[PDB]
């Protein structure tokens, strides 16, 4: 429920003592939590919006050039005027041309013009600048419990908190009076201040388009200024990227606009994160956020709810996720009231050993009619296994015939935590619920060797760091015993690790 | 292509009267049938959804069986506002395909 | 107007696709491959240059690659 | 309310191309597949095909393969049929109905069906003639 | 006289976007704006569950497709070593005074 | 020979060919099929879904 | 996109001045000095990987040389 | 019930063959009648002479 | 003898598209471009573009890229041209006529011209009214 | 697109005249131009290929000729069969543009 089938979902431990778990959910895999008997719920950070936005320093990547202007001083009566130039809607470079008796001057050599023509401006592109204030995230909960195929997509049924609460997070009030009807609230803090690295990143504007730019990047193009605002034209900086003038055979000046710089900035950004922006509210995707999750406030929805014997026919033809869990839809024929509906995995008979484990806790049917739907996720063993439903003799079954190992899981929870380390680096060592000294150990370690490795390899993106890699494995093959022997392995190893899980 | 025969072609009764229709595909439809009438040239009464449902909005004179690929249509009373024509449609695997039709009159 | 910062310098590393991640990972390559294409020569003449630099005959390799990277890039 | 409205009446040479159009009003545009559905005077319906609103997408029954296709326009509300090789045999009457379920794209039938499957907004039913 | 060799866009307006998804083993993703050959088309994997839609669960098939017109081009004209005039200008020093043009 | 709006240079058929941009060719007719079109537009999708 | 042939490579040496030939001969020069700006430590850290091959304290600052003229361009 | 993935095609027939060739400069060769998924392209080099 | 019929006069709907024929006679039906010249009644000749009947290539003006199309057929040895987004300017004459030094395909500018460049095969011309 | 000018519009002369056209073309053509005369609605009447020559079949009242870009074509003696539109035609670069006409009528 806004997890399955969603995929790059983990889900963590449980509710390790204090009731009090971390995670570092983000805008695209959401995690499922599942505790002790209380209820199993995922969270999701959708849409992170950023209102308010200050405009530091814009760029004009077109020209549009007129009236040029010229001097023409002879050689040896000085330097020219150009009343023009004084005034700084203008730009100029003085050369120097070599003339004659044609060109109309008595003496030879060199005679200094410059004609300085018009800057102007149009289609500019602006650099606004974010700060952790006026921030926001919208996160959302929805409990597995009891929900049909129809409500796990519907964004609408929140109104009323049935299981799906949306939640506004701003980082002025990082905690979430979360309530969920029908049984109690979550709870979660949060830390928004320690973001996806925010007061280092611009939205750049170019037209209807808007992206995250690293501020060092943007303080580094060439193009003209325009430092703080837009009212009429503005006085124009540094005016040299753009309009082009040069000097062959000493005829006159080629003066070129030097056209549209919308596809050389285009391919300039290569590392950037596309957002979008209405009234002005820039919403932003691919952000991640490290609301610790508290317990102990949620509380199974009717634990006792009698077991009600009925007649289970499905709805749907379940099926099996990625991260091996088994999607059932079923009707319970509608006998009695809100009660609970029990499933279990056999590799024994049709029915009496429960192998496995459910996913959703205490599952239920919410109405006495005829159709209700719970959809029920679950995790079968390695092996073969059927799905009990309900009642000891009138049920329906299954079999799923799981096709992994659990060698295999261990394999794909390693490559799941290459891909954290890659891409939350440090962050993401607090998925695992609260450890004292071994995860603070752990943390720390990571935090002080990643500062460092973004000091030393922090310019260097897909292709310049596969071949240092390569370089330093080649080295670590042919060097001395001591530091340089583990070096290799440590450090090639972890630059090619870096690459080759970013993506891909 | 999921050939739907639909028996019979037309039919006359008085107001009042209970009367069945059958649908029949050659192939396996689980559950999957619907029910329209259609007056002629006209925007339609609805009927049947999944071969056994009624709509909101739809008197429930009308109703509607059928479990393997036999399907019964079935009106308890009929009424003067009852006349059209009377066609069923298969759900599964594409061309969908609709019956030939079932015409009534008034007696 | 040469604008020069590459924002690959510094990409974000974050869970979804970037701006042009994935016609990024190929186009230093085929760019020195268009280019080596282009002036076969070079690859003779930067054989005859390494060669007589290491002395160690696996530095030969690594002065090759430096040479044949650097004259399509920064050239 | 939730409604299909059509194009009026039209009448074309054989050779040629028809084109009718199908606008909604009532309900979320992108939310239900939009069935197209023929008949002749005499015979009983026939599905024509079916697109989606949402992008576009569109597939149709083996009597008409390269004979039809259909467009959309989500600005408009509205989904354009466009029959060409037209004969003396398309002379009919044509439907457009919201199939329903079109949670992503194109036509899904394992999952649920039913509630107007298609049979609430339908127009009117476009006469289209083919003769000289 | 000039001949014309490839011509080069830039400034390209995109509409029509058009979209197709198949259920996670129903086949690669199509939609009939392919058949046009103005249009361009990419196809990638995207997720689907329950929550996507139809299918098993898993990984399926996405197309999208764009409309592409161009506005501005170069038109790369070419060069034989035919064809040509080179203009000479023949000045002989002697009676003449200030002219060079 | 090589122009772009008014503007009008003499470069390379090695450096010219070369050029990763939609490219139409000779054929002077309709929908110049614009070959590449892959250069000029750029397909970007979600973190899994649109 | 990536408009990847750069004229330079085929520039023609006639008597007048080039297309931007001024703003040409900087242009290099001035992206790697942007770049060892933004990026110092991977000065320390391009010294570190330089001294460990060549062994020869002149083949060091070649592969210096090398590493840091790579590390703007064709990274 | 079966989905339907590819279908393929073992028995071909071809209609109208259309050409178009280009001389030595002005390039490579478009012939129109290309430019539609109905037809099948492959671009060769002729001699051209006198 | 050396000569080039057409096609009847045809009245067409403005957005639709006409076709005229051009059948060769007395020649080599492979040997002569086939070039299709326009004439509007209050205005001179235009030339609308060419096709070779061998390999069926095309050219045309910069007035009518996209909107004509040039087919041939050997079997027979005639020519097609269907010109579509018919307005209200295209009411005209058509012509059709050859030009020689027509070896390999497309123009033959450079090489040799003259001696009916396209003058002799024109025949009866083919008028195509636009309206309604 | 080369502009190719033809002077003048129309003309009238008796039977038996001299009367002389010019073309101008904005271009360099050099003999690549042609003449048409066209009787209204029929098929025509040969003139000239290769701005300089006559073709078998031609009467010999008709000349053509030009060397750079302005081309002179004379009829010698005027008659009345000779009641056309006359055109020029250029050949290079293949935007293949005609001139805008020459009607005559006869005194
Ligand atoms: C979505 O929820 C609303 C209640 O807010 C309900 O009326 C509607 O039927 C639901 N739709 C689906 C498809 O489940
Ligand atoms: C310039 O023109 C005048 C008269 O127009 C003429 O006499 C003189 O010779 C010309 N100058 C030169 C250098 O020929």
């Amino acid at each position: 429920i806004r997890c399955i089938g969603v995929s790059n979902r983990d889900f963590v431990e449980g509710m390790s003592g204090g009731t009090w778990v971390d995670v570092v959910l983000e805008h695209g895999g959401c995690v499922t939590v599942m505790a002790q008997d209380k209820p199993t719920v995922d969270i999701e950070l959708v849409t992170t919006t950023v209102s308010n936005m200050a405009e530091v320093r814009s760029y004009c990547y077109e020209a549009s050039i007129s009236d040029m202007a010229s001097d023409s001083r002879c050689p040896t009566q000085g330097e020219a005027y150009l009343d023009k130039q004084s005034d700084t809607q203008y730009v100029c470079k003085r050369t120097l041309v070599d003339r004659g008796w044609g060109n109309g001057c008595g003496l030879f050599g060199k005679g200094s013009l410059v004609t300085c023509a018009k800057f102007a401006c149009s289609k500019k592109m602006t650099g606004k600048s974010i700060q952790p204030e006026n921030l926001e995230y919208r996160i959302m909960l929805s409990v597995h419990g009891s929900q049909h195929s129809g409500m796990i997509v519907n964004d609408t049924g929140h109104e009323t908190d049935e299981n799906r609460a949306k939640v506004e997070i701003t980082p002025n009030s990082p905690r979430a009076e979360a309530t969920l009807g029908g049984f109690g609230s979550l709870g979660l803090d949060c830390e928004p201040r320690t973001g996806l690295d925010f007061s280092d990143l611009y939205y750049l504007t170019m037209n209807n388009k808007h992206w995250l730019v690293h501020k060092e990047w943007f303080h580094d193009i060439p193009l003209p200024w325009h430092a703080g605002a837009d009212t009429g034209t503005p006085h124009w900086n540094n005016k040299e990227a753009l309009v082009e003038f040069k000097d062959a055979h000493a005829k006159r000046q080629t003066v070129v606009v030097l056209g549209s710089q919308e596809g050389a900035v285009h391919t300039a950004l290569a590392g950037a994160l596309e957002a979008e922006m209405d009234g002005a509210k820039g919403r932003l995707s691919s952000g991640h956020l490290k609301c610790r999750l508290k317990m102990d406030k949620l509380r199974l929805k009717g634990v006792s709810y009698s077991l009600c014997t009925a007649a289970f026919t499905f709805t749907k033809i379940p099926a099996e996720t990625l991260h091996g869990t088994v999607t059932v839809e079923v009707q319970y024929a509608g006998t009695d009231g809100p009660c609970k509906v029990p499933a279990q995995m056999a590799v024994d008979m049709q029915t009496l050993t429960p192998v496995g484990r459910l996913i959703t806790a205490n599952p239920v049917i919410t109405e006495s009619t005829e159709n209700s739907k719970m959809m029920l996720e679950l995790d079968p063993p390695f092996g073969d296994s059927y799905i009990v439903i309900g009642v000891g003799e009138k049920k329906i079954t299954h079999h799923w015939h799981r096709s992994g190992s659990t060698i295999g899981k261990a394999f794909e929870a390693t490559v799941r935590g290459a891909k954290r380390m890659a891409v939350l680096g440090d962050t993401a060592w607090d998925f695992g619920s609260v450890g004292g000294a071994l995860n603070s150990l752990g943390k720390g370690i990571h935090q002080i060797f990643g500062a460092a490795f973004k000091s030393l390899f922090g310019g260097m993106s897909w292709f310049s760091q596969i071949l240092i890699g390569t370089l330093l494995m080649w080295l670590g093959l042919n060097t001395k015993n001591g530091s340089i022997s583990l070096m290799c392995l440590a450090l090639g190893g972890v630059l090619i690790f870096l690459s080759t899980a970013v993506s891909a | 292509d999921i050939q739907l025969t639909q028996s019979p072609s037309s039919l006359s009764a008085s107001v009042g009267d209970r009367v069945t229709f059958t649908c029949q595909a050659s192939q396996d439809i689980r559950k999957y049938l619907n029910w329209y009438q259609q007056k002629p040239g006209k925007a339609p009464k609805l009927l049947i959804y999944d071969a056994s449902n009624l709509k909101t909005g739809v008197p429930s004179r009308f109703s509607g069986s059928g479990s393997g690929t036999d399907f019964t249509f079935t009106i308890s009373s009929l009424q003067p506002e009852d006349v059209a024509t009377y066609y069923c449609q298969q759900f599964d695997d594409l061309p969908i395909t609709f019956g030939q039709g079932t015409r009534l009159q008034i007696k | 107007a040469v604008t020069l910062p590459s924002h690959s310098t510094r990409k974000l590393q974050t869970r979804s696709q970037t701006w042009l991640e994935s016609r990024e990972y190929t186009k230093h390559l085929i760019r020195v491959e268009n280019w080596i294409f282009r002036n076969p020569g070079f690859a003779l003449a930067a054989a005859a240059i390494a060669w007589l630099l290491g002395s160690s005959t696996s530095q030969k390799v690594i002065y090759l690659v430096m040479i044949l990277l650097i004259a399509p890039a920064y050239s | 309310e939730v409604q299909l409205v059509q194009s009026g009446p039209d009448v074309e040479k054989p050779g040629a191309s028809v084109k009718v159009s199908c606008k909604a009003s009532g309900y979320t545009f992108t939310s239900n597949y939009i069935h197209w559905v023929r008949q002749a005077p005499g015979q009983g319906l026939e599905w024509m095909g079916v697109i989606n609103p949402r992008g576009g997408s569109t597939a149709s029954a083996q009597k008409f393969q390269g004979r039809i296709t259909m467009t959309r326009d989500t600005s408009t509300s509205t989904v354009y049929m466009e029959l060409s090789s037209l004969r003396s045999d398309d002379t009919a009457v044509y439907y457009c109905a919201r199939g329903g379920r079109a949670l992503f794209y194109d036509s899904y039938t394992t999952p649920r069906d039913g509630g107007s499957w298609w049979f609430d907004p339908w127009g009117q039913g476009s006469l289209v003639t083919v003769s000289s």
